RNA sequence: CGAAGGUGUGCUGUGAGGCAUGCUGGAGGUAUCAGAAGUGCGAAUGCUGACAUAAGUAACGAUAAAGCGGGUGAAAAGCCCGCUCGCCGGAAGACCAAGGGUUCCUGUCCAACGUUAAUCGGGGCAGGGUGAGUCGACCCCUAAGGCGAGGCCGAAAGGCGUAGUCGAUGGGAAACAGGUUAAUAUUCCUGUACUUGGUGUUACUGCGAAGGGGGGACGGAGAAGGCUAUGUUGGCCGGGCGACGGUUGUCCCGGUUUAAGCGUGUAGGCUGGUUUUCCAGGCAAAUCCGGAAAAUCAAGGCUGAGGCGUGAUGACGAGGCACUACGGUGCUGAAGCAACAAAUGCCCUGCUUCCAGGAAAAGCCUCUAAGCAUCAGGUAACAUCAAAUCGUACCCCAAACCGACACAGGUGGUCAGGUAGAGAAUACCAAGGCGCUUGAGAGAACUCGGGUGAAGGAACUAGGCAAAAUGGUGCCGUAACUUCGGGAGAAGGCACGCUGAUAUGUAGGUGAGGUCCCUCGCGGAUGGAGCUGAAAUCAGUCGAAGAUACCAGCUGGCUGCAACU
RNA sequence: AGGACCGAACCGACUAAUGUUGAAAAAUUAGCGGAUGACUUGUGGCUGGGGGUGAAAGGCCAAUCAAACCGGGAGAUAGCU
RNA sequence: UAAGGUGAUAUGAACCGUUAUAACCGGCGAUUUCCGAAUGGGGAAACCCAGUGUGUUUCGACACACUAUCAUUAACUGAAUCCAUAGGUUAAUGAGGCGAACCGGGGGAACUGAAACAUCUAAGUACCCCGAGGAAAAGAAAUCAACCGAGAUUCCCCCAGUAGCGGCGAGCGAACGGGGAGCAGCCCAGAGCCUGAAUCAGUGUGUGUGUUAGUGGAAGCGUCUGGAAAGGCGCGCGAUACAGGGUGACAGCCCCGUACACAAAAAUGCACAUGCUGUGAGCUCGAUGAGUAGGGCGGGACACGUGGUAUCCUGUCUGAAUA
């Protein structure tokens, strides 16, 4: 059982794209940007008890930060992880 | 284009950094520019 | 033609790496000699 | 009410200098007399920075090549669209590793970087983008080798090294086809599968290792045979009937695709099986292996490409039908067969043969030891759950890697179409990708790289340097010498195209229908359809020339040295 | 069968010309040698400086070798410029 | 302590606070990811893989703790081999690593100079290694002296560039003694007698003095020039404060401060004082550091290069007496 701090801690925030648009209305996938640490089981548990909705299954990628350059002194973002959760058909989510 | 200093997603408005493209900031690295030539 | 550096990351971690300088006794004096100066970046080791 | 400093002027002293003042500047300076010095610069091929000169000169990075129209735009040789042209095509195409690390895609900008302009960009700025139980890593296993408890040694540091533990470049479970995005896909979707672990039920009941055995598990070369990838042709289907003579046909173009898996077990390779008894061996044991016997049966077993069936009433499919922000999106969909040729790929970790005599360990299979004794555990079915984490964009023979450059260099692996050809050479092309980031003219010397050359033909020159020449297949023929292999492709010479006949396409290869047999099948004969198809002879015929292009030995004689590679 | 033959890939580097402030701090073009072997190549590893390695040229050891590089002794010494 | 704040480039947004849990400063605390001595195993640093145990479970699995090595001690166990021992295992305590200089020690150069160079010098230098502390080291005469006497060690000034050493070359270079800084002496090798008696260490308490935030802190106006007065000209005032800095030009009197006066809930240093714990004090009678001193050989250190060379150290072979 994974333990409902941890699962609050685990979600930051949903990811707005043209491809996450494409995955909500065609395959049912919400896109969302979650913890670096954060694994699939966990994932699965906090869409499944916070959004009360039935998780299908759960793809993750790691995406690399960038490397900018403000004003004139370099710098680099950082690196956070993207997560594509299917959800079960007749399941809705905002 | 202006760096974000923060922008508000409420109404998509907000202040950024205007790095601008920053031919200035570009300016400086045009120093960079003649420091590297230099070197 | 073939000119002296063709890099490989395990054999310049292997060679000049962060664990290879810590496993000697001169190794440590490098990391002892760089931290003095205060490097940056004291070894190859990202 | 204008300091230092800067810039002028005037005056003054023998000189280093001094004074006054105009302008700038806009806040510090300092008499005298003493004191202390980082105390005076033109040179040191002096150090640092700035600016000159040559000079608006050389050059603008492969001699693969561009031309036009339209568009955008402040502006177009270079951008976009289009029509032509040219280049690569065993690569200048596609997929990767290494390495790099966002260079990917979209919008926007043109200062800088782009050896020119730039509206463009691998440039700037912002946003977006990398989805895995099966790919790879991690992980299990070890090689070379490293570290190394103790240990041995050593002035100290430390060296070596046992048990061990690391260490791939090697061994170890499993997924394919189609579709889709501006950008990912064996990762998403659809379809169809597969693997390993769990727990749980039910039946069955010897389980058990850090140990034993087997297996993994291994060389070079060579020879064929069977296949497939793939290609060609025919058939089939759809469309066409030709800008200029002809073209309803022995005509033209295009398509004719389909996987993993599951079932069958083939060509073919290896192998004698089976039962019982016994046993100084395998550190102890062993039902295992090994070894002795006896009996019975010749026929059981292992491996195995491909094919066939299913997967697949599907998907795909030429084209059409419609809307259209001209990008596209939606719908529909014919035929989807056969023969021949054929790999350097597969059977093949095979077979034959040679000497130089060709990894390890685990996974996997099995045997028992202690142990457990009806419990544990074991395999069998079914159900259920799980298979995490990291990588996945992009370049990758290159403008993104190593070369300071958007550098004519270097860089490992995989795929390997057509015609000719022995061929992965070479020539022209396909798929696909490019025209190498300065152009426009002119048509001097000279230089570079090439083409041809009267007569002569090495007279050039240190020297035939360089060029030129020879060049292929088949047949004839071929010397001294010799270590008897060679020399030798010696030298030298003849033929070579096309058409027709032999033979409306031969010999040969392939092999159907059909028929028969059978211990019945992926069977054995027979049978020759159809396809493919050299080579030769004879006759004719064209040109100056038939190995017509690219490609592609100059030869011989004497001699020094070193045996040779 | 072959340290066999001809000849592409691959490895090499005999000759000439260009170039020599190069396209390039050793290359291009046309030819050239080997090409089943004493071959070649990828990855990883080992050998360390009076030391390594070397089919041996005093060759190579990161564009540096009759004794690498870096730091230090060190402001060596310089009857020389 | 406070009326203003939410660190900076760096605005802005959304907010907090104004008489006291806004903020700020200080004390004690809490948290303190991962690597790193890194310590659960590994490892290409910031990564991979676990085990045991105790808990939870919505059976999917979660959370927490522990698990390195070595030294020492103790317990249990335990070979060949009877006992034994080696070995094994647990547990407890400690260590490990870093860091500027100074210090002690183990090793230990060369260039150079000698106008060459080999003895010598450079130089016990640079360098490497080991170990420690806030200082270390040394240290309480088997010492000097000179027939007078001094009285541990270390440091400074002289002695003295002397005496000497030395291819008697280049160069190296004391001591005795004197003036000063500073001063402190003890114990075991052993019994008794009286017995806890001094001192020291530790731990408390108490007082003082600091430290780590802070508080108060004097006294000037007018006019002129000027963009602006702190400048000029007047007239005052303060000073145990005319140190310094800032403010639109040069300010004792604008500001911050300064002199001076104070101040700590809490933590801590140092002093004293004392409690407690431990420690023994004094007296008597004794004893008086053996493979050692010394020697032979070879080296080294002493200013002293083996010289006529004392003394010290010792690699090797030996080897006394003992108040
Ligand atoms: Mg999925
Ligand atoms: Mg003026
Ligand atoms: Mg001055
Ligand atoms: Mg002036
Ligand atoms: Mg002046
Ligand atoms: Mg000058
Ligand atoms: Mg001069
Ligand atoms: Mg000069
Ligand atoms: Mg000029
Ligand atoms: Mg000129
Ligand atoms: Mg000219
Ligand atoms: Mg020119
Ligand atoms: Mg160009
Ligand atoms: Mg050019
Ligand atoms: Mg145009
Ligand atoms: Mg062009
Ligand atoms: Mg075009
Ligand atoms: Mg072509
Ligand atoms: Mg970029
Ligand atoms: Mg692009
Ligand atoms: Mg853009
Ligand atoms: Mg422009
Ligand atoms: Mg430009
Ligand atoms: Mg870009
Ligand atoms: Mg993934
Ligand atoms: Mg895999
Ligand atoms: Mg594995
Ligand atoms: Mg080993
Ligand atoms: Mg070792
Ligand atoms: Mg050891
Ligand atoms: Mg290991
Ligand atoms: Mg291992
Ligand atoms: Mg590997
Ligand atoms: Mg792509
Ligand atoms: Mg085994
Ligand atoms: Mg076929
Ligand atoms: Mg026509
Ligand atoms: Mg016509
Ligand atoms: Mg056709
Ligand atoms: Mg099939
Ligand atoms: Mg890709
Ligand atoms: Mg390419
Ligand atoms: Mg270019
Ligand atoms: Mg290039
Ligand atoms: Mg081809
Ligand atoms: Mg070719
Ligand atoms: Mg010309
Ligand atoms: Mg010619
Ligand atoms: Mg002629
Ligand atoms: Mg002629
Ligand atoms: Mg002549
Ligand atoms: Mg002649
Ligand atoms: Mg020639
Ligand atoms: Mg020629
Ligand atoms: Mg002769
Ligand atoms: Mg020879
Ligand atoms: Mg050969
Ligand atoms: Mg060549
Ligand atoms: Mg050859
Ligand atoms: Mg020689
Ligand atoms: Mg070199
Ligand atoms: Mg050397
Ligand atoms: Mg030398
Ligand atoms: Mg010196
Ligand atoms: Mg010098
Ligand atoms: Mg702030
Ligand atoms: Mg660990
Ligand atoms: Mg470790
Ligand atoms: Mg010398
Ligand atoms: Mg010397
Ligand atoms: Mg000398
Ligand atoms: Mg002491
Ligand atoms: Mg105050
Ligand atoms: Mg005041
Ligand atoms: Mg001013
Ligand atoms: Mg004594
Ligand atoms: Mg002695
Ligand atoms: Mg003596
Ligand atoms: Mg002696
Ligand atoms: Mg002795």
């Amino acid at each position: 059982m994974i333990r409902e701090e941890r699962l609050l801690k685990v979600l930051r925030a949903p990811h707005v794209s043209e491809k996450a648009s494409t995955a909500m209305e065609k395959s049912n996938t919400i896109v969302l940007k979650v913890a670096k640490d954060a694994t699939k089981a966990e994932i699965k548990a906090a869409v499944q008890k916070l959004f009360e909705v039935e998780v299908e299954v759960v793809n993750t990628l790691v995406v690399k930060g960038k490397v900018k350059r403000h004003g004139q002194r370099i710098g680099r973002r950082s690196d956070w992880k993207k997560a594509y959760v299917t959800l079960k058909e007749g399941q809705n989510l905002d | 284009t202006g760096i974000v200093k923060w922008f508000n997603a409420d109404k998509g408005f907000g202040f950024i950094t205007p790095d601008d493209g920053g031919a200035d900031v570009f300016a400086h690295f045009s120093a960079i520019q003649m420091s590297g030539y230099r070197a | 033609m073939k000119r002296t550096f063709q890099p490989s990351v395990l054999k310049r971690n292997r060679s000049h790496g962060f664990r290879a300088r810590m496993a000697t006794k001169n190794g440590r004096q490098v990391l002892a000699r760089r931290r003095a100066k205060g490097r940056a970046r004291l070894t190859v080791s990202k």
